[PDB]
DNA sequence: GGTCGAGTCTAGAGGAGCT
DNA sequence: GGCTCCTCTAGACTCGACC
C-alpha cells in the first residue's frame, strides 16, 4: 500500500520497483471546491511478474517494441520511395495477374494497390492494377472474361484477387485488402496495409468544417479524392475519371468493350496514389517521429472480423421483418386512400377537413321462359363458337382507342398519382405509391393537432387550421367541437385560408424552421400527451418507422458488407475439430473497410462497424455487431478503456497545476469514486501543437501559422482525442508484442472508439485477459511518465474487467434482443454468456504469470 | 347489422338462428357454412396448402380415417362405432339379462373403433411410410387437412390442418420456434388486421413447451393453432420400442425425431377471416374471397349481349377466375342495389356489358376498393384480371 | 402388379394383408399414400371444374359427416355412443336388468350415426340454395365428401351433385348428365371403352343409370345417376309444399331430384388401372408435373439454380419434386424409371452447362423424348402443355 | 407543320444520423 | 455548431401523338 500526500492510492511497491512542496499548493486549491480530505479504502494489493522492461524506462521499452515491430515494414515503404520501372505499358484482356515488364501472383514484398468493381456484380473485383518495383502488374477478374450464364452468388476465396513481411500500399488500401483472397484466412498471413488517405489525413487532415468550405491553409491541404490528393502532393497535370462510369452505372458489356480504357484509367490512379506516398511517407515519419504512432496504425489496418452462416440468416431474417413490418404500414395507408375514393360521389369531399385541397377533376375515356331442356350435342358447340367467335371480332377493335393507354380517368387526380401505371414494371394493385413521408399521408390519415386538422403551406410547412376549392370551415369548427383561443406558434395570416388562422407546428430547431412532417419521432412525445392524436394504426406507425429507421438507412450498407465464407479445405484444424462444428454450416469472415484515420484526431472512421450499433430491443437490424461470432474453438478477449479521454484530460490537469495526481479537483474526482483546460490551450496555441505522449504533430490545416487564431475548438477536441489515439496505438502495440513473445495464437479483431477487441483461442484465453492486463497497466504508466508524473494510481491502474465472449456485444450479459433477434443468441444460436474477468481473477487462473 | 345476420343472407354462413350463436359456431355441430362460405374456406384451405405443403420443403400429403382402433384406456372419451345390427341380435333375438348384457357393453369399450380426435395419431401411422419416401432423411413432416371429432354429448366436428414435424431434439426448440414465426406470417398475411393475430406460450400436463396462436375474436381470443414440443412419448407408444424403425438420419448420426404439432382451425380459421374483414363490405383478400367477377347486360339487344357475355364468361373461367354470371338473373336489378348485393359478397369487380360493347368493346370495370367505375375493352380484361390476383398473392 | 407397383411409389398405403382386391374396395383402410392423395386431389379438382365451375347453376355444398339418426329398422349406420355414458351405468349404481335394455335401446332411438350418402346433405341445403337461385329451376348441389359403408366400417369419398330439375324433360337431363358424365370420364381415361353406361331401375321402380369400369376382377359402378323424383326432397320437407317449390318458366312446380353420384376413391383406382413400367396419368392427373435434379458439381451452384428454377414453378402452380435434395447418387436410367412409375410428366436437369449458356435437359414422360430448352423457356413449355391437354 | 398531355431531369427543402 | 443522404415536390424542357 503506497499513498501520495494527498492520500491517493498509488501502485504497490513490487510493480512500482519493476516499473519506476507543492502539496500545501494543492490542498489549497482542493478544500476551496471542498475536497479536502474524505479519504478511501485501499484496493487490495496487486502483484505480477511483470517483463523486464527493455530500455529501462517505460518510454524507451514502448519505442523499442515499436521499432522491433515496424522495422520490416518501414523497409518495405522505402523500397518504393527509390523504386524505378518503365512507364505506364498494352492491357491484357486473360485471366489471372499478369507482369509487365519492361507469374500466377505477384512476388515482390512491396505494392501500391487500387481495384476497380463492378457494381452489377455487386461485390466481386472486376479489376485491379498493382504498382511494384520493376514491374507492373495488371488483373482481370473471371467474371469479365468469359461471360458465362451465372456465377455464384455467394463469395469465396476462389473468387477473389490472390496474393502471396509484405507492405500494400493504395488510396483506400480496405478495398484493396477487402478483395484480397489470403485476408479473410483466420491463420494471419504476415501483410500490412498501409493508406495514403490515413496519411493524408495525418499530415495535412482538413476538418468537418474545412473540408466543406474547401470543396491560407487551402493552399497547404485539400480534400481526401485521389485528385485533390495528387494536385496537393505532387501537382502538375490534373487527375480525370471517365465520364461514362462504366464500372457504377455501366453495365457488364460496357466494360468488356472498353477494357483497354479502363486498365488506363485505373493505371493512372495508381501511378498518382504512388506519387502521392512519395511526398507523403516522409512527411508523415517527420510529423509523427515516434515509431508506436505508425505501429499502432499498421495494426488498425488489420481488423478482422469473423461470421459464420448465421450471416445470411442475419440479413434474410432483418430484410424479411423490416418487409412485412414496412407491409402492415403501408398496407394500413392504402386502404385510407381506398376508403377516401368514396367521398367524390354527392360532391362530398368539399366538407371533408382534410382531403379538401385535393384533385377530385375526372378524365373522360376518349378514342380515336320455360325450361328449353338440355342443350343438344351439336348445340354445345354452335352455341360455344358463336359466344367466341362474338369476342375474337371484337379483338379488331384494338386500333380504335389511343395508342397511349389513358392512366385511371375514373379514378380523382390524387388517386391517379398514388397508383402506379398500368405499364409501369412495379405496378401493385391500389395506391401503391403511398407513404409517410407522403404530403397526402397526414391528410388521409385525418390528423390532429391538440384537436386542430392538419394543413400544408407551400412555405410554412405542415400547420394546422385553427377555425375563426373553398376549406370546410364548418367541418374544422365541427371536429373542433367533437374534440384566439390558441396561443401556439406565432399564426402566420399570409397562408390566408378563409375563416381559419394557420398556427405552424412547433419544431424542435426553433420557429425559425419548418415542420415537414409530423410523423417524425421529434413528435413522438408529442402523441403520447394526446396533443397529436391520430384519426384512422397511428401511434403503431410511429413505432413502425421508429424500428425500421435504422434498417431502412443501413440496409443497402449492411446486406452489401462483402462476406467472404472460407471452405472447408481452408479453416484451421481447430475448427475442424472443435464439438460446436458442424458440416453442414458454413464459416467466413467480414474485413471492414476501415481507415486508419479519417478525422483531423486520426480517428478511424467506418459508417458501418466503428459506429455504436449495439443491439436494441425496438430495432430491426440492430443485432449486427451481435453477429460477429468467433468460430468454434476461438473466443472474443476484449475490454473497454474506463473513461479514455476523461482520464486523460484529468491526467494532463494534473501533471501542469501542482504536478501530482489528484493534485486539481477534476483529476481528484476522476481517479475515484480549468487547470486541464489551461494545458489545451497551451498546447493548442503554441506553433506547432503536439501530442504530450507520442509528440504527434497535429494537422497543416490547424497550425496557427495557415490559420489565424482560427479553428480553436477543433484544435483543444484535436488534442484530447488524439492522445486517446495515442493510448490505442500503446495498446496495440503493447497487445502485438505479447503476442508474439509468449507465443499466444491470436490476433488483432477490431477496435472501436473506446474498445480493443482480439480474436483468441478458448484454450490461451487467461493468458490473453493477463496480456490485456498488463498492456493497459503499462499504458497508463507511460501515459502518466511522458507528463512528468513518477507514480501511477491504484484506482486506475488495471481495467475493471475483460470480456470472454463468444461474440461481439457491449456486454457479456446481453442477449441482444431485437425485434428481429427475439429469442436472443442463447436461443436462437446457442452462444452462451460471456465471462468477465477482474484483474485478481486473471492473476488466480494465470498463477501471475505466462 | 351483424356480421353473422350479413354472411347468413349472403350465404358465407348457413344455419337456422339458433344455430348461429357464438358457441354453436365455435362447437363445429352443425354444416356452418353456406355455398359462399365454403367457396371462402376452400381458398383458405388452399392458402394454407400453398404456405405449409408446397412452397415449404420436406413436407407432404397424408390420408387418415376418421376411425381410430378401440383403445381400453378409460382416459379416453372419443366417440365410439357400434353396429346398429348387433345391438339388435343380441337384445332382441334372445332374453336379456344384467349378466350377460355387461359382456357387450364392456367390449364396446374394449374393441370398438372410435372417432379420431386429432391428425396427428394418422401422421403417426404414416411415419414410417414417409421414411422411405424421404430416405430417413431428417427433417420432414406430414401434413393434412381433414375432420376431427371432439366431444361436446354432441359430437361436434372442426376442420384441422395439422403438420407433424419430425425433427431432431437438437434442432426441435429452434423448428418450434420457427413454425410460431412461419404460422403467425401466414395468418397475418391476408388479415386486414394483423394485430389481432396473437402467440402465447402455454404448457401442458406433462410440462413439455408449448405455443397457442390466437385471434381476438370481438367475445376473446381463441386458440386457432396450438404448437406442441412432443418429443419422443408419442412415437414410443405407437411403435414397441424397436428402434430401428423410428431412428431417421439426422446429420450423420441417427436420432429417434422429435414430434411437433402445429394444428391450426381451418373451420375456426374462416370464422376470424370473416370478421377480420367487417357502407357494408366483405373486405376478403383477393387470395381469399370466393367470387372475384361479376358479369352483367344492359338494356338491349339482351339476346346480343348476352353472345357476348358467354364468350366473355369462358374466357375468364378457362383462366381460372371465379365469375358470377349475373347476366342470367331473372329479375332486373338496379346498380345501387347490384352493387352493394357485390360488395356484401365480397365481389372484387363488376363488369357491365351494354349496347356500345358492340361497337368498340369499352365494359365497365367497376373496383370493391375504390367504387369506382373505368372503362375497359374485352380483349384487355383478362390481362388485367390476372395481373390483379397475381399481385395480391 | 399395379397393386404392389403403387405400394412402392406410395400411391397405396397399408399392410400387404390390407392390399387386397376385397380390402381397397372397402375403404376400411387408408389406401391412398402421400402420391395417391394429390392425384386424388387432382380428381376433385377435374370434378369441381367440369361440375361447378363451367357449370351453370351449380353450388357447393358441405355437410356433417354424421346424420340425427332415427330408431326405424332395416339401416345398418354405425352409431356413435359416448364412452363416458357407457362407463357411467356400468360403474356408478349398477342398475337394473330393465335399465340395460333400455340403455341399448336409448344406442339406436336417439344416438347420432354415420352418413353413407351425401344426398341428404345436399337436401338440408335445398332451401337455402333455392334462395340463392331466386327460386329458379334448373341448378344442382355439389360436393366432395367422405361417406361411411358398412362391410367394420368402409370410408368412400363420393363425388355426388344433385340436380334439380323439373319434371318436364327429366329423363332428358338425365340422359344428359348421362353423356356429359360419360365423356367426362372418358376424357381423361387413356382406353374411353372401359367406362360404361347401363340401364337400371330402382327398388321402388324409378328409372336410373349406372356408370362402371371394366376393373381387371369385373365392372364395378364407380358412378350411378338415379331419377329420385320428389318422394326424396318431400321426405325431408314434409308438411307445406311452398317452400318446395320451385319457380318455373310458367308455374310452380316441385323439381324431381337426379342424384348423380360417383366415387373418387374408387374413380382413383379406375384411372390407377387404366394408367397403367410408366403410369400414363392425364397430364391434369398425374399428380408430379416437373422432377428437378443436379447432375454434377458443383453442387453448391447448381442447387441454387434449381432453388430459384423450383420456386419459379411453384409460383406458376405446377407441382415439383425436387429430387436434388437427396444426398444419395442413381444412374440416369433408374431416375427415368423411377419417375415414370411415379407418373411424373417432365424430368428436368440442372448440369454445368445451365451454368453456361442455360441450356436443359427437358424428358417427357409419354414420348422418352429429351429435348434441350433453356431456363427461361422452361416455364413457358410446361404451362403451354398442361393448358392443351386440360382443354 | 401546328398544339398539348405525358416523361424526365434538376433544383430545393425537410427528417434521421453522427459528433 | 457543423455537415451528409433519402424522400417528396414544383417547375421547365422535350417528345410523339393526334389532327
Amino acid at each position: 500500500l503506497r499513498l501520495n500526500p494527498l492520500l491517493i492510492q498509488m501502485l504497490s511497491r513490487g510493480l512500482h520497483e519493476q516499473i519506476f512542496a507543492a502539496v500545501q499548493r494543492s490542498v489549497e486549491h482542493l478544500q476551496k471546491h471542498g475536497l479536502w480530505g474524505q479519504p478511501a479504502t485501499p484496493l487490495p494489493d496487486v502483484e505480477l511478474r511483470l517483463p523486464r522492461l527493455f530500455g529501462g524506462n517505460l518510454d524507451q521499452h514502448f519505442r523499442l517494441l515499436a521499432q522491433k515491430q515496424s522495422l520490416p515494414y518501414l523497409e518495405a515503404a522505402a523500397s518504393l520511395l527509390e523504386a524505378q520501372l518503365p512507364p505506364e505499358p498494352s492491357w491484357a484482356w486473360a485471366e489471372g495477374w499478369t507482369r509487365y515488364g519492361p507469374v500466377a501472383i505477384p512476388e515482390e514484398r512491396a505494392l501500391v494497390f487500387d481495384v476497380e468493381v463492378c457494381l452489377a456484380e455487386g461485390t466481386c473485383p472486376t479489376l485491379a492494377v498493382a504498382i511494384s518495383p520493376s514491374a507492373w502488374y495488371s488483373w482481370c477478374s473471371r467474371r469479365l472474361v468469359e461471360e458465362r450464364y451465372s456465377w455464384t452468388s455467394q463469395l469465396s476465396p476462389a473468387d477473389l484477387i490472390p496474393l502471396g513481411e509484405q507492405l500494400v500500399v493504395g488510396h483506400n488500401v480496405s478495398f484493396d485488402r477487402a478483395h484480397i483472397r489470403e485476408q479473410y484466412l483466420i491463420q494471419d498471413s504476415r501483410m500490412r496495409f498501409l493508406d495514403t488517405m490515413s496519411m493524408h489525413m495525418a499530415i495535412s487532415g482538413l476538418s468537418s468544417f474545412q473540408r466543406s468550405l474547401w470543396m491560407d491553409w487551402m493552399d497547404i491541404s485539400s480534400a481526401n479524392n485521389l485528385a485533390d490528393v495528387h494536385n496537393l502532393y505532387v501537382g502538375g497535370p490534373p487527375l480525370e475519371k471517365e465520364p461514362r462510369e462504366l464500372f457504377v452505372k455501366g453495365s457488364m458489356r460496357d466494360i468488356r468493350e472498353n477494357f483497354q480504357d479502363l486498365m488506363q484509367y485505373c493505371a493512372r490512379d495508381v501511378w498518382a496514389t504512388f506519387e502521392v506516398f512519395q511526398q507523403q511517407l516522409p512527411l508523415f515519419l517527420e510529423r509523427c517521429p515516434h515509431p508506436v504512432t505508425l505501429a499502432g496504425m499498421l495494426e488498425m489496418g488489420v481488423s478482422y472480423l469473423p461470421v459464420n452462416q448465421n450471416w445470411e440468416r442475419y440479413l434474410t431474417e432483418a430484410q424479411n421483418t423490416y418487409e412485412e413490418l414496412q407491409r402492415e404500414m403501408k398496407k394500413s395507408l392504402m386502404d385510407l386512400a381506398n376508403d377516401a375514393c368514396q367521398l367524390l360521389s354527392g360532391e362530398r369531399y368539399k366538407e371533408d377537413p382534410w382531403l379538401w385541397d385535393l384533385e377530385w377533376d375526372l378524365q373522360e375515356f376518349k378514342q380515336k321462359q320455360e325450361d328449353p331442356g338440355p342443350p343438344s350435342e351439336e348445340e354445345e358447340l354452335q352455341r360455344s363458337v358463336t359466344a367466341h367467335n362474338r369476342l375474337q371480332q371484337l379483338r379488331s377493335t384494338t386500333d380504335l382507342l389511343p395508342k397511349r393507354p389513358q392512366h385511371l380517368p375514373g379514378h380523382p387526380g390524387w388517386y391517379r398519382k398514388l397508383c402506379p401505371r398500368l405499364d409501369d414494371p412495379a405496378w401493385a394493385p391500389g395506391p401503391s405509391l403511398l407513404s409517410l413521408q407522403m404530403r397526402v399521408t397526414p391528410k388521409l390519415m385525418a390528423l390532429t393537432w391538440d384537436g386542430f386538422p392538419l394543413h400544408y403551406s407551400d412555405s410554412h410547412g405542415w400547420g394546422y387550421l385553427v377555425p375563426g376549392v373553398t376549406c370546410p370551415y364548418r367541418a374544422i369548427e365541427s371536429l373542433y367541437r367533437k374534440h384566439t383561443y390558441h396561443h401556439g406558434n406565432g399564426p402566420y395570416n399570409d397562408v390566408n385560408i378563409p375563416g381559419c388562422w394557420f398556427f405552424k407546428l412547433p419544431h424542435k430547431d426553433g420557429n425559425n424552421y419548418n415542420v415537414g412532417s409530423p410523423f417524425a419521432k421529434d413528435f413522438l412525445p408529442k402523441m403520447e400527451d394526446g396533443t397529436l392524436q391520430a384519426g384512422p394504426s397511428g401511434p403503431r406507425a410511429l413505432e413502425i418507422n421508429k424500428m425500421i429507421s435504422f434498417w431502412r438507412n443501413a440496409h443497402k450498407r449492411i446486406s452489401s458488407q462483402m462476406v467472404v465464407w472460407l471452405p472447408r479445405s481452408a479453416l484451421p484444424r481447430v475448427v475442424t475439430r472443435h464439438p460446436s462444428f458442424d458440416e453442414e454450416g458454413h464459416y467466413g469472415a467480414i474485413l471492414p473497410q476501415v481507415v486508419t484515420a479519417g478525422t483531423i484526431t486520426r480517428r478511424a472512421v467506418e459508417p458501418t462497424w466503428l459506429t455504436a450499433s449495439n443491439a436494441r430491443p425496438d430495432r430491426v437490424g440492430s443485432e449486427l455487431k451481435a453477429m460477429v461470432q468467433a468460430p468454434p474453438g476461438y473466443v472474443l478477449v476484449g475490454a473497454d478503456v474506463d473513461s479514455q479521454e476523461l482520464w486523460i484530460a484529468a491526467v494532463l490537469g494534473d501533471a501542469h497545476f501542482a504536478g501530482m495526481h489528484g493534485c486539481t479537483a477534476f483529476g481528484w474526482m476522476t481517479l475515484q469514486g480549468s487547470e486541464m483546460f489551461n494545458k489545451l490551450e497551451s498546447i493548442a496555441m503554441s506553433d506547432t501543437p503536439r501530442t504530450p505522449v507520442l509528440g504527434c504533430c497535429i494537422s497543416r490545416a490547424l497550425e496557427p501559422s495557415v490559420v489565424q487564431g482560427e479553428f480553436i475548438t477543433s484544435r483543444v477536441n484535436w488534442v484530447v482525442q488524439s492522445s486517446a489515439v495515442d493510448y490505442l496505438h500503446l495498446m496495440l502495440v503493447a497487445m502485438k508484442w505479447l503476442f508474439e513473445e509468449f507465443a499466444i495464437d491470436g490476433r488483432f479483431c477490431i477496435s472501436i472508439h473506446d474498445e480493443v477487441r482480439y480474436l483468441v483461442r478458448e484454450e490461451d484465453r487467461y493468458r490473453a485477459a493477463l496480456a490485456l492486463q498488463i498492456t493497459n497497466l503499462l499504458t497508463r504508466c507511460m501515459f502518466a511518465y511522458k507528463l512528468g508524473l513518477n507514480d501511477l494510481p491504484q484506482s486506475v491502474a488495471f481495467f475493471s474487467a475483460v470480456d470472454i465472449d463468444q461474440c461481439l456485444r457491449k456486454e457479456v450479459t446481453m442477449d441482444c434482443k431485437t425485434p428481429s433477434n427475439p429469442t436472443g443468441m442463447e436461443r436462437r444460436y446457442g452462444i452462451p454468456q460471456g465471462e468477465a474477468l477482474d484483474i485478481y481473477q486473471i492473476i488466480e487462473l494465470t498463477k501471475g504469470s505466462l | 347489422e351483424a356480421l353473422v345476420d350479413l354472411c347468413r343472407r349472403r350465404h358465407f354462413f348457413s344455419g337456422t338462428p339458433q344455430q348461429l350463436s357464438t358457441a354453436a359456431l365455435l362447437s363445429g355441430c352443425h354444416a356452418r357454412f353456406g355455398p359462399l362460405g365454403v367457396e371462402l374456406r376452400k381458398n383458405l384451405a388452399s392458402q394454407w396448402w400453398s404456405s405449409m405443403v408446397v412452397f415449404r420443403e420436406q413436407v407432404f400429403a397424408v390420408d387418415s380415417l376418421h376411425q381410430e382402433p378401440g383403445s381400453s384406456q378409460p382416459r379416453d372419451s372419443a366417440f365410439r362405432l357400434v353396429s346398429p345390427e348387433s345391438i339388435r341380435e343380441i337384445l332382441q333375438d334372445r332374453e336379456p339379462s344384467k349378466e350377460q348384457l355387461v359382456a357387450f357393453l364392456e367390449n364396446l369399450l374394449k374393441t370398438s373403433g372410435k372417432l379420431r380426435a386429432t391428425l396427428l395419431h394418422g401422421a403417426l401411422e404414416h411415419y414410417v411410410n414417409c421414411l422411405d419416401l424421404v430416405n430417413r432423411k431428417l427433417p420432414f413432416g406430414l401434413a393434412q387437412i381433414g375432420v376431427c371429432f371432439h366431444p361436446v354429448t354432441r359430437v361436434g366436428e372442426k376442420t384441422e390442418a395439422s403438420l407433424v414435424w419430425f425433427t431432431p431434439t437438437r434442432t426441435s426448440s429452434q423448428w418450434l420456434d420457427f413454425w410460431l414465426r412461419h404460422r403467425l406470417l401466414w395468418w397475418r398475411k391476408f388479415a386486414m388486421s394483423p394485430s389481432n393475430f396473437s402467440s402465447a406460450d402455454c404448457q401442458d400436463e406433462l410440462g413439455r413447451k408449448g405455443s397457442k396462436l390466437y385471434y381476438s375474436f370481438p367475445w376473446g381470443k381463441e386458440p386457432i393453432e396450438t404448437l406442441w414440443n412432443l418429443g419422443d412419448q408419442e412415437l414410443l407408444h405407437t411403435y414397441p420400442g424397436n428402434v430401428s424403425t423410428i431412428q431417421g438420419r439426422d446429420g450423420r448420426k441417427n436420432v429417434v425425431p422429435c414430434v411437433l404439432s402445429v394444428s391450426g382451425d381451418v373451420d375456426l380459421g374462416t370464422l376470424a377471416y370473416l370478421y377480420d374483414s367487417f357502407r357494408k363490405v366483405l373486405k376478403l383478400h383477393p387470395c381469399l374471397a370466393p367470387i372475384k367477377v361479376a358479369l352483367d347486360v344492359g338494356k338491349g339487344p339482351t339476346v346480343e349481349l348476352r353472345q357476348v357475355c358467354q364468350g366473355l364468361l369462358n374466357e375468364l373461367l378457362e383462366n381460372g377466375i371465379s365469375v358470377w354470371p349475373g347476366y342470367s338473373e331473372t329479375v332486373h336489378s338496379s346498380l345501387e342495389q347490384l352493387h352493394s348485393k357485390y360488395d356484401e359478397m365480397s365481389v372484387l369487380f363488376s363488369v357491365l356489358v351494354t349496347e356500345t360493347t358492340l361497337e368498340n368493346g369499352l365494359i365497365q370495370l367497376r373496383s370493391r376498393d375504390t367504387t369506382m367505375k373505368e372503362m375497359m375493352h374485352i380483349s384487355k380484361l383478362r390481362d388485367f384480371l390476372v395481373k390483379y390476383l397475381a399481385s395480391a398473392s
